[PDB]
């Protein structure tokens, strides 16, 4: 097995040949590169292959409208649910739908990912994080909420907390109350 | 094909072309315009009273919706990267409005809240948001 | 007060109501069972 | 009542204190999360030698 | 046969040691059990259609008969449990409070909301005919009627438990009709 | 006045945009001749010779 | 027999009391339900633009239902918190709605 | 992972105050996150009635854990919702939940 010669041969050719008068663009995938070479096995001397390679890259247009910018939007929500206020009780509603949001965005992607187990991919990472923050919304939601509800009738301020919170963090977090 | 020569097979070829136009109609029907009716109603959350407490609720299933003709949307086209569909193009659009008007109802909120115990009423900020622009929006009294 | 009678006695008919449509369905689903002869009226079991 | 109302809101207060503080901690740790996995994901390149 | 008549061929079932084998074979070691479908019956006959003649290809034939029962557990476990558990949440509206808080209308219309996801599960799986309708779209359209049934019956809690005097009136004969012995027959 | 004021301006923003979208999308005809240097319809109609 | 029920539903939204803070949820919740209920829609009906069928036409008759039920919810919602300081009730609205209906209405209480 | 962390948001409910109103949004709507991630387990594994996997196990006590959660949470609104004109608290709650738990217990405030 050989390499096949040019149009008017002289030489080798060692890649693939593209005519451009009849080739149609994948749309999703560019060659990168697309070379040829013989390949040989030291354990069998009879063995001789001619391998054509296509290094490809994707083009991730399609996945970026459809999962990155609603997964941006939905981490937006999740961080203005700690400007709502505690009176206004639409705390566990915003937080808990940009959940049932995120599930709704698995289901979608549920068709297009490889169903191969030997690593995880990066966008499904970036979902489980995405899931996982607004999970921790949920939850410290929730310890506010149980904050701002108490009463001396059933609890008495300790120590930390009153130092912690009235002290040493407003200083910092520029939230003074009046005087 | 004058760069190949006539002792090829590439030189010669008899092409057809059909040039077909959608008729757009199950979609304008299934997709738009339910799409289009549903997230007018996000900006009709600036009409509810604060004390409702519905304004985030409303916003919030408007958004959801949006998420489900996005799941709808996203069966139908191949995932070429050419260009962005106009109908992903107006996903896009309507859902990062819908999110901003969300993010506006928080606000609203947050000032609706506050009280002499936690925050100061500012001469500037009574000077803006209670004689200048209700003159101008003509609001009520 | 007017509306608490209501659905105590309310409650008491829906309870009812779910549970025994329920278990009507599912039973009947339960009990169709295959026939004990392959051929209805035949009394041969055709097997080896 | 007067008494009742000053005590319950020091307990609104801490919770508006700790509210500010989660909502500035997640703003870092969103931005700081989704900005190293965009920059994880735009340096995955193809290299110059096919090495074939 | 696809080629020749009763005047040419006689098709018949096979006689092993003298009596006829009247049923489809299964070697009892080696066969492996479908995953959903179990045999109950292998009989076969020998058939005739009686509208022909014995010169037609279609009078005689040998029939092979399968009779298999379903093993729904894949639908008890995924739909069947979920959606009864789910359905029955609708009777605790009846102990919510009927004010501003109680979430009754909020808890019946969730419930309703799952109900519609599952009807695009089942969607999915039932056949496409109809000449009957299944058990499971039967159920599914009788628990969403009794959804719909258990929010009217909230809103109208929650109508009669928000009047005022400023709004309606209360007279006598209500009150003498739900406070006098109905209780007491009741709870 | 923060909640009228963002009606006045999300408001017209959408609705404005979502009848550009869509009259620019009605708006895209074939260009009513097959080849672009070429004044021949190609049409049964009207042959050449 | 979906339709019917979700159509059925959105009439009864008018019978709640404002008072209650659930008009909303439960107009919008009806509205999800059926926003979900187009998923089967599109999985079941045929995918044709021939003309729109008669089943098309009942689920958009449907859609179209819902939203405005939901609109004149807004409105109600937004006539009852409506504050004195600011809205003075004009004499056409004190007199069709305050002494001419009330009589006519005949099923009432 | 996400069975794991709807039963872990199944549980946080119980520390959320009867006061606001959203303990049964909180609930029900985990629950619906469970129904929605629901298709995409049918979807993913594979459709056998031979037995019950693992997986279909652990989905099922999860679905089980959620719903027990919404039924205690009602009876815990009911019992926080208790008019003390007609019910007279006895006196085995009173000792019960008023007298030993509160001491027995440290970790609190
Ligand atoms: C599963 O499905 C299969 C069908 O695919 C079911 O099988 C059927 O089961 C029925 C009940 O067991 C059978 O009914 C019995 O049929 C036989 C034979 O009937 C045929 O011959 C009749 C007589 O023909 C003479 O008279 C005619 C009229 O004078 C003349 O025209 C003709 O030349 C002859 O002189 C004929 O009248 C009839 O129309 C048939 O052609 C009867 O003898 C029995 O009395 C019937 N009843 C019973 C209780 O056996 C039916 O034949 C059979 N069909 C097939 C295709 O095998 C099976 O039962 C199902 N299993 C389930 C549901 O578990
Ligand atoms: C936005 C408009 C800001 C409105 C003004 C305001 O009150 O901002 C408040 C904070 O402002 C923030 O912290 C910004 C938070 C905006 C919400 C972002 C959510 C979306 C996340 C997207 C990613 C200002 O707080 P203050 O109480 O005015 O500060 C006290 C100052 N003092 C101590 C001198 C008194
Ligand atoms: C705060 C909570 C942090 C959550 C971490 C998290 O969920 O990471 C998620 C991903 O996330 C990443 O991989 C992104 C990396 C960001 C680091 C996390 C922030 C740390 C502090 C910043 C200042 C975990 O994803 P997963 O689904 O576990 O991925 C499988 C990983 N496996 C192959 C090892 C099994
Ligand atoms: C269910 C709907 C709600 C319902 O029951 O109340 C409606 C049923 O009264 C109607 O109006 C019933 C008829 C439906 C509307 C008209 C249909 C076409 C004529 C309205 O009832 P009402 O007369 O407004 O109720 C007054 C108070 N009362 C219930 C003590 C009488
Ligand atoms: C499970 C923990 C249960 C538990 O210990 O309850 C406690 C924590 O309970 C919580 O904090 C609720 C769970 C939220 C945990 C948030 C961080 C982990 C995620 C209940 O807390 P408490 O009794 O209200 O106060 C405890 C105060 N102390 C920690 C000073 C003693
Ligand atoms: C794309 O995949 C192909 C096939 O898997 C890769 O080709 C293989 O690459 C390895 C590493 O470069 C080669 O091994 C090396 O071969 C040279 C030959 O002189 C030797 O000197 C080195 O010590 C080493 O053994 C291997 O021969 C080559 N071919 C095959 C058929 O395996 C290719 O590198 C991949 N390209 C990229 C960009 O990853
Ligand atoms: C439908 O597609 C066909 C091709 O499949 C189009 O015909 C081809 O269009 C290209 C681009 O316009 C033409 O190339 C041009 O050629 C001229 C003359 O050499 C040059 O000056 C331009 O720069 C350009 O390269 C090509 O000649 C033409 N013909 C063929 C046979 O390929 C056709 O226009 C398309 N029709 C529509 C309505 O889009
Ligand atoms: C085809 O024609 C070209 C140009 O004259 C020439 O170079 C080539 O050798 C020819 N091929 C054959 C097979 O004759």
């Amino acid at each position: 097995l050989q390499h096949a010669l040019d149009a008017k041969g002289e030489r080798e050719v060692k890649e693939i040949v593209i005519n451009k008068d009849a080739f149609t663009e994948n749309g999703q995938w560019s060659i990168e590169h697309k070379p040829s070479r013989k390949n040989w096995r030291s354990d069998d001397p009879s063995y001789e292959d001619v391998t054509f390679y296509l290094i490809i890259q994707r083009k991730p247009l399609f996945y970026i409208v459809y999962t990155i910018i609603p997964c941006i939007l939905i981490s937006i929500l999740a961080i203005l649910v700690f400007y709502l206020p505690p009176d206004a009780g639409e705390k566990m509603s915003l937080s808990i739908s940009a959940l049932l949001a995120v599930t709704v965005f698995l289901l979608l992607l549920a068709d297009k990912v490889p169903e191969t187990s030997l690593s995880v991919p990066i966008i499904i990472r970036y979902l489980m994080f995405i899931m996982i923050l607004v999970a921790f919304s949920v939850i410290l939601s929730v310890v506010v909420l149980n904050l701002h509800h108490r009463s001396p009738n059933t609890h008495t301020m300790p120590n930390w907390i009153r130092q912690i919170f009235i002290e040493t963090l407003p200083p910092f977090l520029w939230i003074q109350r009046p005087v | 094909y004058p760069d190949k020569f006539p002792n090829g097979t590439n030189y010669q070829d008899v092409t057809f072309y059909l040039i077909i136009r959608r008729k757009p109609l199950f979609y304008v029907i299934n997709f738009i315009t339910p799409c289009v009716l549903i997230s007018f109603l996000a900006s009709l959350a600036f009409y509810l009273p604060a004390e409702s407490g519905e304004k985030m609720s409303t916003a919030i299933s408007v958004l959801l919706a949006q998420a489900v003709f996005l799941l709808l949307t996203s069966q139908r086209l191949p995932e070429t990267a050419l260009a962005v569909p106009l109908i992903g193009k107006y996903l896009m659009f309507i859902m990062s409005l819908v999110t901003g008007v969300i993010v506006n109802c928080g606000i609203v909120l947050n000032f609706h809240f506050r009280t002499p115990s936690t925050h100061v009423l500012s001469t500037r900020v009574k000077q803006i948001f209670l004689e200048k622009l209700p003159r101008i929006l003509h609001m009520s009294r | 007060l007017i509306g608490k009678v209501i659905d105590k006695a309310c409650f008491w008919i829906a309870l009812l109501l779910f549970s025994i449509g329920t278990l009507a369905i599912f039973l009947t689903g339960h009990f169709n069972q295959v026939p004990e002869f392959p051929f209805p009226g035949d009394p041969r079991k055709y097997v080896p | 009542a007067s008494e009742f109302d000053d005590l319950k809101k020091d307990w609104q207060y801490v919770a508006m204190v700790a509210d500010r503080l989660f909502l500035y901690v997640f703003f870092v740790i969103c931005s700081i999360g989704t900005f190293s996995i965009f920059l994880d994901a735009s340096h995955n390149v193809p290299p110059d030698n096919p090495f074939a | 046969s696809q080629t020749y008549n009763a005047h040419e061929v006689n098709l018949q079932l096979s006689a092993e040691e003298g009596e006829a084998v009247e049923w489809i074979h299964i070697d009892p070691e080696d066969f492996t059990e479908n995953g959903e479908w179990t045999i109950r019956h292998r009989p076969a006959k020998k058939n005739y259609n009686w509208q022909l003649t014995k010169d037609d290809t279609d009078f005689q034939e040998i029939i092979f008969f399968l009779i298999i029962q379903r093993k729904p557990l894949f639908y008890i476990i995924n739909i069947i449990a979920p959606c009864v558990l789910i359905s029955s949440l609708v009777v605790l509206v009846y102990f919510l409070p009927a004010q501003a808080g109680g979430q009754k209308c909020t808890l019946s219309i969730s419930v309703l909301l799952a109900q519609t996801i599952f009807l695009f599960l089942i969607a999915q799986k039932v056949p496409e005919t109809s000449l009957n309708v299944p058990l499971i779209g039967k159920y599914l359209i009788f628990v969403m009627f009794v959804s719909m049934l258990i929010v009217m019956n909230c809103v109208i809690v929650l109508n009669v438990s928000l009047r005022t005097p400023n709004t309606h009136s209360l007279s006598e004969k209500i009150k003498h009709l739900f406070l006098g012995f109905l209780p007491k027959y009741l709870g | 006045t923060i909640d009228r004021l963002s009606m006045f301006i999300i408001t017209p923003v959408m609705v404005l945009g979502t009848i550009f979208i869509f009259v620019m999308g009605n708006f895209n005809h074939p260009p009513a001749k097959p080849f672009e240097g070429d004044p021949f319809d190609y049409s049964s109609d009207h042959p050449r010779c | 027999i979906p339709c019917l029920l979700f159509s059925f539903l959105t009439g009864l939204v008018f019978y709640l009391p404002t008072d209650s803070g659930e008009k909303m949820t439960l107009s919008i919740s009806v509205l999800l339900s059926l926003t979900v209920f187009l998923l089967v829609i599109v999985e079941l009906i045929p995918s044709t633009s021939s003309a729109v069928p008669l089943i098309g036409k009942y689920m958009l008759f449907t859609m179209i239902f819902v939203i405005s039920s939901i609109i004149i919810t807004v409105v109600v919602i937004n006539t009852h918190h409506r504050s004195p300081s600011t809205h003075t009730m004009p004499q056409w609205v004190r007199k069709i709605f305050i002494d001419t209906i009330p009589n006519v209405m005949f099923f009432s209480t």
